[PDB]
């Protein structure tokens, strides 16, 4: 994906200040809950019967966190998310069968954690920029779909 | 269906927006047609810019409809009748921008309630969206 | 909202399709497995292959919800209830495999109905298809 | 995309076959009477009251053999969807904006088609090829949007 300088400028001033230990989790956390699908992806995490069980999970945090790094590997590398995301598009699409609508699901549960942490700061044009990020990373995602 | 727990969660958010429920809905216009630029052609007679008396006075009639429907959850296909003629006969609105402004009206609450924009508070209104959505989209 | 010219063309089309139905429902469902191999995951413990009695009997299954479904076209919600549960509860299907499999459906139909297949009558099943779809996935 | 030779077999025998005169206005006709919301992009086209009125109309007859002329341009480049589709992607996205959304409906539809017109022949393996197919060009029309 292309972001203008300005896009780019809005997306790493605010991904610098964001809590890389806690982010990941808040959106992984809140996809399960508000999307409860997906939790049939993750039987093996425990006790999610709950709101604050999800949230209060060792599991969900551990594994979100992981999922943030790989976005902040994308963040570093707009002009190849093909490229970045073969492995995990590989493992997501070929080995787990999950739906591509649920790439998308989560960039936007993200933008939510974002818009949450962030307030006032996450302004409108902030907010365009990252859907143009999460966007480019679903689609990377799905590419051993297409 | 909207659970007891769900109308109680959206019953509170509600509350906390008070007064700025037509101020937010403007913020969730601009928020959309930003981030989802072929939302914009739905509104070729306005000025989208920012500031915009257009987009203001649209966006308190935005929140006044979402507040009939929470003010009338178990009723809300009929409460919403002649705005799901609206947008599907006369403005023709493709059902997948609904869910791009439900997902800008939820942003626009997590900006400003950090404290009301808990998991199961965002569960249950992304519920509720989905569920006036459903409505809006009914009658093509 | 299901119009009389819908709930006239749905219930004229299931009345060709006769007791061919349960083998509709099958071939339905191996096109979803085809065409949509994501969908696959669901039945770990069923053989998808071709001719296989577990997907013949799951077809008629599926035929004979979609039947009862037409059968109380006004009270679909109650009819479904406890399907919607099923699927959504305790299943958790995906909200776009109903898509999916709505389509290969309508496929199967098309393929069956030269006559009845016009694009009234298409409309109409599919405005059926996705009420069936909306009940079934009402209740996460 | 990548069909095997067999699917690639499934599409082509069954296209020759195919009535390019008719089957794209059969599809453009049926995609909006199915989606009415489309007809929002083709208030020039005139009478759309009625399913007859669309089916029986010249310009719908007129443009979708236009569009089947370009589905037929792709399954010529199977391997090379993103640049046969360039100019038709920046017009239907920076020029026309209809949300992609609409590509894989009208794809869905013309398979609802091909099913119609070819009955038995269009069996659940000549039907999968074919859901590759029409995701392909979808996905290359909304390049302009990725
Ligand atoms: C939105 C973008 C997403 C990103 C960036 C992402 C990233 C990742 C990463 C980095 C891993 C761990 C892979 C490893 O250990 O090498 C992973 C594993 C996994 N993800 Fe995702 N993921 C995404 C979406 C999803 C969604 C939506 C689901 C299901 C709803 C899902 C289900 C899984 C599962 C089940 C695993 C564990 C698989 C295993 O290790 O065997 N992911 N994901
Ligand atoms: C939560 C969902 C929505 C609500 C509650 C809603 C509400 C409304 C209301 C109350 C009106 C009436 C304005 C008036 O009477 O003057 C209206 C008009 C309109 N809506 Fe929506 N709407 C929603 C979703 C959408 C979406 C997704 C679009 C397209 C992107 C859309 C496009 C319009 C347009 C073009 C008008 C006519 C505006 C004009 O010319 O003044 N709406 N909507
Ligand atoms: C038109 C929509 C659908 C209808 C009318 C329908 C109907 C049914 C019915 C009647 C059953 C009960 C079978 C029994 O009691 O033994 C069932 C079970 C099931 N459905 Fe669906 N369903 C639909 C959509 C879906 C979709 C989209 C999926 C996922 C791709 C799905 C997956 C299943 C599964 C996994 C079972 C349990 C099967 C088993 O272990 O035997 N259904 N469905
Ligand atoms: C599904 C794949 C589609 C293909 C292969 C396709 C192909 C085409 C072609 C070949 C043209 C004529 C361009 C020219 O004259 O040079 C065109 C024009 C157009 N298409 Fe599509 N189209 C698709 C989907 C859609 C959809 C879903 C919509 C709206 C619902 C749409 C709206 C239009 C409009 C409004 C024009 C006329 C634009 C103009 O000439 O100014 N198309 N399309
Ligand atoms: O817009 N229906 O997912």
């Amino acid at each position: 994906v292309h972001l203008t300088p300005e896009e780019k400028s809005a997306v790493t001033a605010l991904w610098g200040k964001v809590n890389v230990d806690e982010v990941g989790g808040e959106a992984l956390g809140r996809l399960l809950v508000v999307y409860p699908w997906t939790q049939r992806f993750f039987e093996s995490f425990g006790d999610l019967s709950t709101p604050d069980a999800v949230m209060g999970n060792p599991k969900v945090k551990a594994h979100g966190k992981k999922v943030l790094g790989a976005f902040s590997d994308g963040l570093a590398h707009l002009d190849n998310l093909k490229g970045t995301f073969a492995t995990l598009s590989e493992l997501h699409c070929d080995k787990l069968h999950v739906d591509p609508e649920n790439f998308r699901l989560l960039g936007n549960v993200l933008v939510c954690v974002l818009a949450h942490h962030f307030g006032k700061e996450f302004t409108p044009p902030v907010q365009a920029a990252y859907q143009k990020v999460v966007a480019g990373v679903a689609n990377a995602l799905a590419h051993k779909y297409h | 269906v909207l659970s007891p727990a769900d109308k109680t969660n959206v019953k509170a958010a509600w509350g906390k927006v008070g007064a700025h429920a037509g101020e937010y809905g403007a913020e969730a216009l601009e928020r959309m047609f930003l981030s989802f630029p072929t939302t914009k052609t739905y509104f070729p007679h306005f000025d989208l810019s920012h500031g915009s008396a257009q987009v203001k006075g649209h966006g308190k009639k935005v929140a006044d409809a979402l507040t009939n429907a929470v003010a009338h959850v178990d009723d809300m296909p009929n409460a919403l009748s002649a705005l799901s003629d609206l947008h599907a006969h006369k403005l023709r609105v493709d059902p997948v921008n609904f869910k791009l402004l439900s997902h800008c009206l939820l942003v626009t609450l997590a900006a400003h309630l950090p404290a009301e924009f808990t998991p199961a508070v965002h569960a249950s209104l992304d519920k509720f969206l989905a569920s006036v959505s459903t409505v809006l989209t009914s009658k093509y």
